[PDB]
C-alpha cells in the first residue's frame, strides 16, 4: 500500500489584476492513497462554494485533483490553500503568490 | 465509447 | 497531430462505511469529456464537455450500462484481490484501471492500453503487441492464466482497434472547435531578488494546449539542469495549461542565461533573454 506526498500548487487562472474577476486554483498531484482534503482560505477563513475536478490519475498511477473558485483579489486579502493527507503529519498550508 | 466485454471477466 | 483517448477507473473500499467507491473519467488528449460516480445520485454517465452534450440518449444509455458493468467488475476484483493477497478486510485498498487507444495524424490505429494497478503498483497490464499480458506478482499470474484461457486479450484487442478508434474518430469531429486546436503559450520572464548577491529568474508558459511541453534553462548556450527548479504542469481551469521553470543566478549575471520553450503550437521553439 504505497504512499505519495502530494505536490501542491496554488495560483490564479489568469495573471492577477486587483479588482478583476479571476479564478483561484489549488492543484494537488502525485499523491497516494486517493483520499485527500483540500480547502481554500481567505485571510485564514475557509471558502464556502468551491468545486473540485473529477478524480483522475497520471501514467504513474498518481492522482491529481483541481479545486477552483471564482474570486476578485485585492491588495489586502490573503489567500491560501490547506491540504491534509495520510502522508502529512499536520495539514500543510500554502499561501498564494501573485508571482507563483 | 467505453469497453464492454461480452462476458464480464474478473480476477 | 497524433491523438489519444483514455478512460480512467478508480475504485476504493471503505470497510466500515459499506460499498467501495467507483470513479471513472473519460479523456480525449488532455480534454476531459465524460465522468461517472458511484455515489452520485444521477447514476448516469454525465458529460463534462460541451461538444459531447449533443449525443442522443441512445448513446448515454449504452455508455452508462457498460460503466456500471465495469464498476461491479472492479468491486468484485477488489474482493478477489483481498483474498488473493490475504489482506484483512479492515484495510482500505485501491484498484486503478486505465484503457484507451492512440491514432496517427491521418487517424490510423497506433497503440492500445488495457491495464490495472493495485494500491498504486502495477498488478496486470496488456503488452503493446496486444496478444500477451505482463503480470508482476504470483497473484497476477493467476488472473493472467484466467484471462489467457478465457481469451480476454483477443476481445479487448478487437475493442481497442475497432470500437475505441471509431469513437475517437467521431469525437475529434464533434469537437473540431476545441479538440483539434493547438494553443501556443504566452511566455515571459519574472525577476525576484532574494539576497543582494542573488536573484531568481522564472520563465513562464501560459495558456497552452496540449499540455505536453519542454522548458529549459541555459547559460552561454550550455545546459543548466543542475540548479533548475521546474514545477509540474498545472491545469489553468479554462481548458489550457501553465508551467514554469526557474534558476537562482548570481546578480548581475542574468542576460548570460536563456530560457528555451518547445510546444506543438509553436512553428519554431522560443528563446527568452532578460
Amino acid at each position: 500500500a504505497i504512499q505519495r506526498t502530494p505536490k501542491i500548487q496554488v495560483y490564479s487562472r489568469h495573471p492577477a489584476e486587483n479588482g478583476k474577476s479571476n479564478f483561484l486554483n489549488c492543484y494537488v498531484s502525485g499523491f497516494h492513497p486517493s483520499d485527500i482534503e483540500v480547502d481554500l482560505l481567505k485571510n485564514g477563513e475557509r471558502i464556502e462554494k468551491v468545486e473540485h475536478s473529477d478524480l483522475s490519475f497520471s501514467k504513474d498511477w498518481s492522482f491529481y485533483l483541481l479545486y477552483y473558485t471564482e474570486f476578485t483579489p485585492t491588495e489586502k486579502d490573503e489567500y491560501a490553500c490547506r491540504v491534509n493527507h495520510v502522508t502529512l503529519s499536520q495539514p500543510k498550508i500554502v499561501k498564494w503568490d501573485r508571482d507563483m | 465509447l467505453y469497453k464492454k466485454l461480452k462476458r464480464e471477466m474478473t480476477f | 497531430g497524433s491523438h489519444s483517448m483514455r478512460y480512467f477507473s478508480t475504485s476504493v473500499s471503505r470497510p466500515g462505511r459499506g460499498e467501495p467507491r467507483f470513479i471513472a473519467v473519460g479523456y480525449v488528449d488532455d480534454t476531459q469529456f465524460v465522468r461517472f460516480d458511484s455515489d452520485a445520485a444521477s447514476q448516469r454517465m454525465e458529460p463534462r464537455a460541451p461538444w459531447i452534450e449533443q449525443e442522443g440518449p441512445e448513446y448515454w444509455d449504452e455508455e452508462t450500462g457498460k460503466v456500471k458493468a465495469h464498476s461491479q467488475t472492479d468491486r468484485e476484483n477488489l474482493r478477489i484481490a483481498l483474498r488473493y493477497y490475504n489482506q484483512s478486510e479492515a484495510g482500505s485498498h485501491t484498484l486503478q484501471m486505465m484503457f484507451g487507444c492512440d491514432v496517427g495524424s491521418d487517424g490510423r490505429f497506433l497503440r492500445g492500453y488495457h491495464q490495472y494497478a493495485y494500491d498504486g503498483k502495477d498488478y496486470i497490464a496488456l503488452k503493446e503487441d496486444l496478444r500477451s499480458w505482463t503480470a508482476a506478482d504470483m497473484a497476477a499470474q493467476i488472473t493472467k492464466r484466467k484471462w489467457e484461457a478465457a481469451h480476454v486479450a483477443e476481445q479487448q484487442r478487437a475493442y481497442l482497434e475497432g470500437t475505441c478508434v471509431d469513437g475517437l474518430r467521431r469525437y475529434l469531429e464533434n469537437g473540431k472547435e476545441t479538440l483539434q486546436r493547438t494553443d501556443p503559450p504566452k511566455t515571459h520572464m519574472t525577476h525576484h531578488p532574494i539576497s543582494d548577491h542573488e536573484a531568481t529568474l522564472r520563465c513562464w508558459a501560459l495558456g497552452f494546449y496540449p499540455a505536453e511541453i519542454t522548458l529549459t534553462w541555459q547559460r552561454d548556450g550550455e545546459d543548466q539542469t543542475q540548479d533548475t527548479e521546474l514545477v509540474e504542469t498545472r491545469p489553468a481551469g479554462d481548458g489550457t495549461f501553465q508551467k514554469w521553470a526557474a534558476v537562482v543566478v548570481p546578480s548581475g549575471e542574468e542576460q548570460r542565461y536563456t530560457c528555451h520553450v518547445q510546444h506543438e503550437g509553436l512553428p519554431k521553439p522560443l528563446t527568452l533573454r532578460w
